[PDB]
RNA sequence: CGCGGGGUGGAGCAGCCUGGUAGCUCGUCGGGCUCAUAACCCGAAGGUCGUCGGUUCAAAUCCGGCCCCCGCAACCA
RNA sequence: CCGAGGGUAGGGCCCGUGACUGGGGCGAAGUCGUAACAAGGUAGCUGUACCGGAAGGUGCGGCUGGAU
RNA sequence: CGAUGUCGGCUCGUCGCAUCCUGGGGCUGAAGAAGGUCCCAAGGGUUGGGCUGUUCGCCCAUUAAAGCGGCACGCGAGCUG
RNA sequence: GAAUGCCGGCAUGAGUAACGAUAAAGAGGGUGAGAAUCCCUCUCGCCGUAAGCCCAAGGGUUCCUACGCAAUGGUCGUCAGCGUAGGGUUAGGCGGGACCUAAGGUGAAGCCGAAAGGCGUAGCCGAAGGGCAGCCGGUUAAUAUUCCGGCCCUUCCCGCAGGUGCGAUGGGGGGACGCUCUAGGCUAGGGGGACCGGAGCCAUGGACGAGCCCGGCCAGAAGCGCAGGGUGGGAGGUAGGCAAAUCCGCCUCCCAACAAGCUCUGCGUGGUGGGGAAGCCCGGGUGACAACCCCCCGAAGCCAGGGAGCCAAGAAAAGCCUCUAAGCACAACCUGCGGGAACCCGUACCGCAAACCGACACAGGUGGGCGGGUGCAAGAGCACUCAGGCGCGCGGGAGAACCCUCGCCAAGGAACUCUGCAAGUUGGCCCCGUAACUUCGGGAGAAGGGGUGCUCCCUGGGGUGAUGAGCCCCGGGGAGCCGCAGUGAACAGGCUCUGGCGACUGUUUACCAAAAACACAGCUCUCUGCGAACUCGUAAGAGGAGGUAUAGGGAGCGACGCUUGCCCGGUGCCGGAAGGUCAAGGGGAGGGGUGCAAGCCCCGAACCGAAGCCCCGGUGAACGGCGGCCGUAACUAUAACGGUCCUAAGGUAGCGAAAUUCCUUGUCGGGUAAGUUCCGACCUGCACGAAAAGCGUAACGACCGGAGCGCUGUCUCGGCGAGGGACCCGGUGAAAUUGAACUGGCCGUGAAGAUGCGGCCUACCCGUGGCAGGACGAAAAGACCCCGUGGAGCUUUACUGCAGCC
RNA sequence: GAGCUAGCCCUGGCCAGGGUGAAGCUGGGGUGAGACCCAGUGGAGGCCCGAACCGGUGGGGGAUGCAAACCCCUCGGAUGA
RNA sequence: UGGUUCGUGGAGCCAUGGGGGAAUCUGGGCGGACCACCGCCUAAGGCUAAGUACUCCGGGUGACCGAUAGCGCACCAGUAC
């Protein structure tokens, strides 16, 4: 599961 | 799936061998050691 | 004559192939193949040394009369041509009036039923073998020895042959097929004519599937890789060279000479080659 | 008030660095050649150097402010 | 059953029209050069080919409808 | 910063009023009809589509009107991606 | 007392989720302390190119039987792959070894390496490849090609007889080979029979029948028959097959040659030996003296080392046959016959799975053979069924929301949405018919349409047989019948127009990317004369290649079409016996230390002195790069034209708001009611452009864009219905999380977002089914950001080394 | 450590059925001879449709799973690299 | 080049991969570049107890542990897994 991205 | 175990006698016994490990420095080593450290099976068992 | 195909498929198109109608014998003589051991490019070490190698249709070796000294003055017949594998060029086999046969390299317009003799005193006729030093100036020839009693190392792939281009002491001088100006020692056998097969370089493969056949497995850019893998690897998009251009090694692969400096056949070479 | 370069006869460019000197090509003006125009030949005129202020005995030139004209940059989110 | 015709679908020919585009004709006094007519100042013309703001230039071969 | 998931949409609402409509008014350069402007008023209402991820906006067809803002740019242990 | 500390114990969540494919169960009888769960019987359902059967791996007693049920079994348990005990695996012919060799491994000779060790021809090892002698039936609770029975066969030893120049690890032959297609004749297997054998049956309206139902074979030596495979015979010469050779090879001659002959298989027959159903009665008995026969279909299997075609050109060695050498010809070998001899290991059971690989009795993974019948054009597809095997090791009710999988839907028909995502539609076969464009193959199943069942009658060809009948495979014509509907169920394309990209079939990030990426034929440059270049290795030795410039390495580009312009000043590479610089070394002008001196010792200029660098040239499908300002035409505008500065040279053709355009939804045109997307144009191209190729291109694509038709529950806009869950009762019973808790709302306050502080409001105690706003809810010591004189990968004209090369 | 995975080497095995119909061959036409055209035969192909087998396109489910990558529907290849 | 305290230092000594290459006591090496003087020692063959190190094993002894300690193991442990 791709981790959410705070980018 | 397929899982990376896929039992073969002959395979095992040339690989991990008591002749295989003779036959070699570093194997005669394994060999040494696991008679030092009192090992009840020096080589892995295969029914050959 | 290589044979074209009509358009019934993406790649029949543009396919051609050999029309072999020089060849009169289908199946090899049974006393002159060995197996052939193929290798996948791999040396005595299991390790790839020539890249790209491996996969292509089993072969047996038919074994080669690059001598021809072996036998002076012993006639032979032509029995056959034949195809062969492990080569360019066709290759014919040779019935001698002693009972022993043999295979050499087919010249061009050799004819099955002809004879053909190798020694100091042969006609000079296609498919003969003589000393170097007994063959005519301006002789086209093939099968050359490079030292005598050595074996024929040049001009041997189809259509191929060198021109004796003069004499200077032991030595005459050749053109080869690269169109190099060299002495090759006056005893060195060769023997008359071109190599045949001519039309063999117009080929068209006309599909990757052909290449495999062959045993060559798919060559991949440089600039298809990345910086662990090749000098031209990496880049965000497509990118230009952006160094001189390189091998896999690192060495410049554009220009950059090659040939060892000090090497005695030096002497021995007149002029490099041509175009 | 992010960064850089530029402004000097009519046009396009030197001179600045290294203070005292304004230069080159074309254009323009007078004359000549030709029936005549152009080309060509012989002469000449025209720039107080974007502006202000300072330094200096002296500023196109060295330093600062302003005006204008280009060019570059603006990423991680 | 055939059947005017209606419907569905796919073709053929012709006309009109279309952002834009190609060249053509014509138009008293525009700009550039001067290719041709004199050996027109490199004889011209010519089929082809390549090139050039433009007429044109050059290569190859051909013609005299070229002069001296 | 030993983690407060970050745009838009969908769903579901709820609130403020600097009010888009409907209701009540004063002034008008309000004849009538229709407007303009300001005051009171938040009860209810405030459409369907083309384009774009879009918020917004432009356009089409309507409408009494096609309001503007807050709720962690409301709402990912509710969905989407 | 804290370290997301360590080890152990025990809580919470909670009687909660779950109990592992939605193939499915019901009843009667029995056993037992106890039974939905074990046994038996009937009914029902599921698989049936398997979910049935047989091998190989792997597993290792799980096999069979008696006794058991604490634990293991997701419930239960009397049952079990579980516990205890006893029993069980039988070979000259099956498989492997006392036979052969393959890659590869090992390795006398030999080569190399500080040591360890690395190589290496022969030779040896190495098999699911070669070679080699057993078929059918019966028997056990459990093994059987193994025991037994019947009929066959192999090697070794010895003997007798006959024959022969006998004799080998040496010579030779043979063994011995690909892919696709395929002939004849057979077998396996299957269908039908009004024929043969059989316990019986007549029901509920009819049938005592050419009725129904069941079965109608298997193995076999010599001999014979059919069909195939393999093979020329004789003589003369002979210098080749590393000795010899009567063999083999070559040459010559004669004969035999779509033959034959000899030889070897397959199939049939065959003395004989077996088997033998339904049904009924109790695995057995009976049937039964069972019958065992005709017709058809027919292999991918057999004859086989068969035939043809093609290019990519298709193992070895032994067995075997032949030749001869030492030798020996009292021997020896060949043939026949007889007697004797014949060892070791495996054999149980599971084996697409509850016994193997996945921690589990796990919806996953696992190679080879058999795999029946009917219909659907065919088939291993699909539906139903045989043999055989199962109902998936928790159940009983209920008939809420909600979820999953499924069915239908009035009117509308993409209005849904980033997107027709999803789901409809279409859907097989036969016939009719079919566009642009095109590389002439194609595009094409283009599109679009018609037919499709059953009955009677006439009839065509092919196979079998006989040339007939019967059987069998493809049809053709006419007349009818029925329904809403005839590929009536199941399996089975939605279509078109138009752009971008990539020519194409292929390949890829095992497990978030399948693509426009990689590869690809093809094009070009460049290196390489062979002990090649290049690659791996300290080396020896290998690969390259048993190849040789039509070949091999490296690099870019990427079918094909039409093309690929200008710059060589910088970097690269290539060429250049001059010159400049240049290290060790040579040289030794001239000094110095010390010694009484002979001397010993040290420093040292000119000059000679490689590669490299400088220098001079060449070179672009080498690295790369391809301009600015100002003015000018008789309307205006715009500039073909001119001026000047600069450059190594100033972007040619083609293309262009683009997979590239910032301003931008550029502007105009098309399509739409309306179009930031799309398509066509324009060109002031922020910032295209010619092998990091430019512009096109038929065909191709699970790629990405835009449009239309068809059709729809996508939507207006939801409704109903099915089953599996959710819910209730009986059985078994987790989890992350958790400082403790007696845990409300508002307005404030507080480290700035309060159940916990203030003030006020509200509120009896405790659950169950639900929803997710909050507990800055869980999870993971933020993967973004910074910081650390932290780490790692990668680059280069950063530094400094090293290999390698000169 | 290559019993997973990647490549190569050796030796074996597997790919139902249907479709399209290249070359060649034969014959006919054609010509001075030809090229060539027509028909029949033929059975080619990184050819077409589609199981096994090999894949993993789109969606849905699953997410303390049946499963540390699975399931359903759909979809690619299927004589070949 | 290594060794030594000696990292090129005035760098000797001891060892030696490369080149050159003697002499037999009036021969040769050393005393930290080198020279003289003065001294020390006899290279290019080999052997040699004891005093020294260790603890698999045996014993003796602890202001050593006392079952989460002490060895990983007090127990059928280098076992189960
Ligand atoms: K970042
Ligand atoms: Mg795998
Ligand atoms: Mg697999
Ligand atoms: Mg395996
Ligand atoms: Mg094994
Ligand atoms: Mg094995
Ligand atoms: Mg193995
Ligand atoms: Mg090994
Ligand atoms: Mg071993
Ligand atoms: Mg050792
Ligand atoms: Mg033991
Ligand atoms: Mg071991
Ligand atoms: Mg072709
Ligand atoms: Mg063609
Ligand atoms: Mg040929
Ligand atoms: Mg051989
Ligand atoms: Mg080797
Ligand atoms: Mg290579
Ligand atoms: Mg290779
Ligand atoms: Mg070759
Ligand atoms: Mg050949
Ligand atoms: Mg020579
Ligand atoms: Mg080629
Ligand atoms: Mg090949
Ligand atoms: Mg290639
Ligand atoms: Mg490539
Ligand atoms: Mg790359
Ligand atoms: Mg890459
Ligand atoms: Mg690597
Ligand atoms: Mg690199
Ligand atoms: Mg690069
Ligand atoms: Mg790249
Ligand atoms: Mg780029
Ligand atoms: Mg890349
Ligand atoms: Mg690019
Ligand atoms: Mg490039
Ligand atoms: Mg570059
Ligand atoms: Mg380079
Ligand atoms: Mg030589
Ligand atoms: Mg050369
Ligand atoms: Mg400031
Ligand atoms: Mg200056
Ligand atoms: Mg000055
Ligand atoms: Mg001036
Ligand atoms: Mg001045
Ligand atoms: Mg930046
Ligand atoms: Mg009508
Ligand atoms: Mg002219
Ligand atoms: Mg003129
Ligand atoms: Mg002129
Ligand atoms: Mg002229
Ligand atoms: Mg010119
Ligand atoms: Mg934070
Ligand atoms: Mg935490
Ligand atoms: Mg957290
Ligand atoms: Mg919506
Ligand atoms: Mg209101
Ligand atoms: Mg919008
Ligand atoms: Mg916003
Ligand atoms: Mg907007
Ligand atoms: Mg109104
Ligand atoms: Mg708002
Ligand atoms: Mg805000
Ligand atoms: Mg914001
Ligand atoms: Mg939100
Ligand atoms: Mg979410
Ligand atoms: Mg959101
Ligand atoms: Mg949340
Ligand atoms: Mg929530
Ligand atoms: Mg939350
Ligand atoms: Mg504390
Ligand atoms: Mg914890
Ligand atoms: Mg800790
Ligand atoms: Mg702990
Ligand atoms: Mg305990
Ligand atoms: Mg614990
Ligand atoms: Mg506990
Ligand atoms: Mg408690
Ligand atoms: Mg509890
Ligand atoms: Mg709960
Ligand atoms: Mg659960
Ligand atoms: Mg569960
Ligand atoms: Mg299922
Ligand atoms: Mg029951
Ligand atoms: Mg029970
Ligand atoms: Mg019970
Ligand atoms: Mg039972
Ligand atoms: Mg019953
Ligand atoms: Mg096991
Ligand atoms: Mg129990
Ligand atoms: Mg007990
Ligand atoms: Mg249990
Ligand atoms: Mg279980
Ligand atoms: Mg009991
Ligand atoms: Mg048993
Ligand atoms: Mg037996
Ligand atoms: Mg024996
Ligand atoms: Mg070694
Ligand atoms: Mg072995
Ligand atoms: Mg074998
Ligand atoms: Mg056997
Ligand atoms: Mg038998
Ligand atoms: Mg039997
Ligand atoms: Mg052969
Ligand atoms: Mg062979
Ligand atoms: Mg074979
Ligand atoms: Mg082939
Ligand atoms: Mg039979
Ligand atoms: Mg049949
Ligand atoms: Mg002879
Ligand atoms: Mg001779
Ligand atoms: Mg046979
Ligand atoms: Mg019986
Ligand atoms: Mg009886
Ligand atoms: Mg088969
Ligand atoms: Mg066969
Ligand atoms: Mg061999
Ligand atoms: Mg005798
Ligand atoms: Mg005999
Ligand atoms: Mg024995
Ligand atoms: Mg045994
Ligand atoms: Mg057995
Ligand atoms: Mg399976
Ligand atoms: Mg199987
Ligand atoms: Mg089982
Ligand atoms: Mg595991
Ligand atoms: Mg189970
Ligand atoms: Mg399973
Ligand atoms: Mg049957
Ligand atoms: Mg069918
Ligand atoms: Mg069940
Ligand atoms: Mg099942
Ligand atoms: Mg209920
Ligand atoms: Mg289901
Ligand atoms: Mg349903
Ligand atoms: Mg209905
Ligand atoms: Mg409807
Ligand atoms: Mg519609
Ligand atoms: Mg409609
Ligand atoms: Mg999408
Ligand atoms: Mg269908
Ligand atoms: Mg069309
Ligand atoms: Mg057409
Ligand atoms: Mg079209
Ligand atoms: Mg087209
Ligand atoms: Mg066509
Ligand atoms: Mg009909
Ligand atoms: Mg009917
Ligand atoms: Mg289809
Ligand atoms: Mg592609
Ligand atoms: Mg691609
Ligand atoms: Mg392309
Ligand atoms: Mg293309
Ligand atoms: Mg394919
Ligand atoms: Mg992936
Ligand atoms: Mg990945
Ligand atoms: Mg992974
Ligand atoms: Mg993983
Ligand atoms: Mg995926
Ligand atoms: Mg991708
Ligand atoms: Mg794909
Ligand atoms: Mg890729
Ligand atoms: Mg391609
Ligand atoms: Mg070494
Ligand atoms: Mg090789
Ligand atoms: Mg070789
Ligand atoms: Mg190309
Ligand atoms: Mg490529
Ligand atoms: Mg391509
Ligand atoms: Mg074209
Ligand atoms: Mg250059
Ligand atoms: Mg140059
Ligand atoms: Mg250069
Ligand atoms: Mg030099
Ligand atoms: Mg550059
Ligand atoms: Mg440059
Ligand atoms: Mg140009
Ligand atoms: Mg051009
Ligand atoms: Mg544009
Ligand atoms: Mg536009
Ligand atoms: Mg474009
Ligand atoms: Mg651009
Ligand atoms: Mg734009
Ligand atoms: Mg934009
Ligand atoms: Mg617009
Ligand atoms: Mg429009
Ligand atoms: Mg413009
Ligand atoms: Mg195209
Ligand atoms: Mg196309
Ligand atoms: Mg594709
Ligand atoms: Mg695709
Ligand atoms: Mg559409
Ligand atoms: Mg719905
Ligand atoms: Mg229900
Ligand atoms: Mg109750
Ligand atoms: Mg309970
Ligand atoms: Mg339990
Ligand atoms: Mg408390
Ligand atoms: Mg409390
Ligand atoms: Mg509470
Ligand atoms: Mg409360
Ligand atoms: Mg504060
Ligand atoms: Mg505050
Ligand atoms: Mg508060
Ligand atoms: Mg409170
Ligand atoms: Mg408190
Ligand atoms: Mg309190
Ligand atoms: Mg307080
Ligand atoms: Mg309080
Ligand atoms: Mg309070
Ligand atoms: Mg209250
Ligand atoms: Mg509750
Ligand atoms: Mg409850
Ligand atoms: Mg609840
Ligand atoms: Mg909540
Ligand atoms: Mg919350
Ligand atoms: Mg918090
Ligand atoms: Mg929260
Ligand atoms: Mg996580
Ligand atoms: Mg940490
Ligand atoms: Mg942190
Ligand atoms: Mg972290
Ligand atoms: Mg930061
Ligand atoms: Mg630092
Ligand atoms: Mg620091
Ligand atoms: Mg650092
Ligand atoms: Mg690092
Ligand atoms: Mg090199
Ligand atoms: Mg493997
Ligand atoms: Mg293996
Ligand atoms: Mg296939
Ligand atoms: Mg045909
Ligand atoms: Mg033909
Ligand atoms: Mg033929
Ligand atoms: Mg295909
Ligand atoms: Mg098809
Ligand atoms: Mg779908
Ligand atoms: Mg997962
Ligand atoms: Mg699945
Ligand atoms: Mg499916
Ligand atoms: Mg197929
Ligand atoms: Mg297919
Ligand atoms: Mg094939
Ligand atoms: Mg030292
Ligand atoms: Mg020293
Ligand atoms: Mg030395
Ligand atoms: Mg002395
Ligand atoms: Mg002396
Ligand atoms: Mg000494
Ligand atoms: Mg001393
Ligand atoms: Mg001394
Ligand atoms: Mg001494
Ligand atoms: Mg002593
Ligand atoms: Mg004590
Ligand atoms: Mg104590
Ligand atoms: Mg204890
Ligand atoms: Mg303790
Ligand atoms: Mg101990
Ligand atoms: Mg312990
Ligand atoms: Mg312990
Ligand atoms: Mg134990």
């Amino acid at each position: 599961m791709t981790h959410s991205m705070r980018c | 799936m397929k899982r990376t175990w896929q039992p073969n006698r002959r395979k095992r016994a040339k690989t991990h061998g008591f002749r295989a490990r003779m036959r070699t420095p570093g194997g005669r080593k394994v060999l040494k050691r696991r008679r030092q450290k009192g090992r009840w099976r020096l080589t892995p068992a295969v029914r050959k | 004559a290589v044979k074209k195909f009509k358009p019934y498929t993406p790649s029949r198109r543009f396919m051609t192939v050999a029309d072999f109608s020089e060849i009169t014998k289908t199946e090899p003589e049974k006393s002159l193949v060995k197996p052939l051991k193929k290798t996948g490019g791999r040396n005595n070490q299991g390790r790839i040394t020539v890249r790209f190698r491996g996969g292509g249709h089993k072969r047996l070796y038919r074994i080669i009369d690059f001598k021809r000294w072996d036998k002076v003055g012993i006639p032979a017949k032509v029995a056959a041509i034949e195809y062969d594998p492990n080569r360019s060029a066709r290759i014919a086999l040779l019935h001698y009036v002693d009972g022993e046969k043999r295979y050499i390299i087919a010249p061009d317009g050799l004819q099955v039923g002809q004879q053909v003799v190798a020694g100091p005193d042969a006609p000079i006729q296609v498919g003969n073998a003589l000393p170097l030093r007994f063959i005519p100036v301006g002789t086209v020839v093939h099968a050359v020895e490079l030292e005598p009693k050595k074996g024929a190392k040049l001009a041997r792939a189809a259509g191929t042959s060198a021109q004796i281009q003069g004499r200077e002491g032991d030595y005459v001088i050749l053109r080869l097929p690269s169109g190099e100006l060299r002495k090759v020692h006056g005893e060195c056998y060769a023997t008359v004519g071109a190599v045949g097969n001519a039309d063999h370089k117009n080929i068209v493969l006309g599909k990757a599937g052909r290449s495999r056949w062959l045993g060559r497995r798919p060559h991949v850019r440089g600039a298809a890789m990345n910086p662990v893998d090749h000098p031209h690897g990496g880049g965000e998009g497509r990118a230009p060279r952006g160094r001189p251009p390189a091998s896999p090694w690192g060495w410049q692969t554009k220009g950059l000479k090659t040939r060892k400096r000090r090497k005695p056949s030096s002497r021995f070479i007149i002029a490099r080659r041509k175009k």
